[PDB]
């Protein structure tokens, strides 16, 4: 059992345990939220696509 | 007044063969469905650079 | 660590030492150079579909 | 103060799976990305639940 | 090898290629030993020269 | 004459964050301008090899 | 008015060559012929999604 607390007064004073904070500031993506961009690369020997 | 001749290129010793064909494409006797088109497919290798 | 804790069964004396720090789940993101070598042993993610 | 760190997946499928994917009813490409999201928005949790 | 096509010993079949095996071409899904087949062109030239 | 370059994904993201530039025409921008240079080179070097 | 001096940045010595340039691009002395001017080519890796 674990009791932890979430507060976000505004602006920049936002306490809580564990902050997280994904860092994607700049990279071109789809929609603010996606949070990481996709890949894909399909290799040369075979030609089966992958994504990462 | 009757048959289609097609002659076949590479036949070996000598034959002629005869068959139907009906106007709905299920009186053939053979059927070849095909599943997916020519699909092309490209790529490339990041050591060599040459297009395959 | 497993020295103070006599739990016979390893489970829970794996489970004792977590709440009492001795040992710690190693969840974690990986540091940014390890992905980047040439030699990256990414991670591989699987899915498999049964019918009922 | 703290570096971030990062999280890593890749799949990739074949070609005719994909084929068949649309053909069984789904949505190949769409589900392929839906299947990595789910992961690594889980694979956060892991991350998350276990560090506090 | 023609007389026995005559007697209906041998007769001539063109088939298509297994679908897992045509599935793993050079080196997806950790196969080994399974190249594609592959065509390619030459160009050659011929030279003559006027006679008295 | 050829040249090779590479850069991480992860190194362009904070190329473009934190300084400001995009990491990915740098390195056309070095590769292209070196050439360059080097045939340059190799044409004034070639004169005072080749004079008496 | 009669010569026209050009530098030498990266001379190991301190020296001067003279030399004849015709008005023809034939009578020159050293022959430059680009054949394909610079091309970029771009691909990334496989298995670890990093550019090249």
């Amino acid at each position: 059992v674990i009791v932890g607390v979430v507060e976000n007064i505004g602006e920049k004073e936002i306490v809580g345990s564990i902050f997280y904070a994904p860092y994607t500031e700049g990279l071109d993506l789809d929609d603010p939220e996606h949070v990481g961009a996709f890949k894909v690369v399909v290799d040369p020997e075979s030609l089966q696509p992958s994504i990462g | 007044g009757k048959y289609r001749v097609y002659i076949d290129q590479y036949a070996k010793q000598d034959y002629f063969t005869v068959g139907y064909k009906g106007p709905n494409e299920m009186d053939a006797g053979i059927y070849y469905a095909p599943y997916v088109a020519l699909t092309p497919l490209r790529g490339s290798d990041p050591k060599n650079f040459q297009p395959v | 660590p497993f020295a103070t804790i006599e739990e016979s069964d390893l489970e829970l004396a794996l489970q004792i030492a977590i709440v009492l720090l001795k040992v710690r789940l190693f969840s974690d993101a990986a540091s940014t150079s390890k992905f980047e070598s040439s030699d990256s042993e990414i991670a591989d993610a699987r899915f498999q579909i049964n019918k009922w | 103060q703290t570096a971030v760190k990062s999280r890593k997946l890749k799949t990739g499928i074949t070609v005719e799976l994909a084929q068949d994917l649309e053909a069984n009813g789904f949505d190949a490409p769409n589900f392929l990305e839906d299947l990595l999201a789910t992961e690594m928005a889980d694979e956060i949790n892991k991350d998350i639940l276990q560090s506090l | 090898i023609k007389k026995q096509m005559e007697a209906g010993a041998l007769v001539e079949i063109a088939e298509g290629m297994a679908t897992s095996i045509a599935e793993l071409q050079e080196g997806f899904n950790g196969s080994t030993d399974n190249p594609w087949n592959e065509m390619g062109f030459r160009i050659d030239k011929q030279v003559i020269e006027a006679k008295s | 004459r050829q040249l090779k370059a590479a850069y991480s994904i992860e190194l362009a993201q904070d190329l473009r964050a934190v300084h400001g530039m995009d990491a990915d025409a740098e390195l056309s921008g070095i590769l292209a301008t070196e050439i360059m240079l080097e045939i340059n080179r190799e044409v004034v070097d070639w004169i005072n090899y080749s004079a008496q």
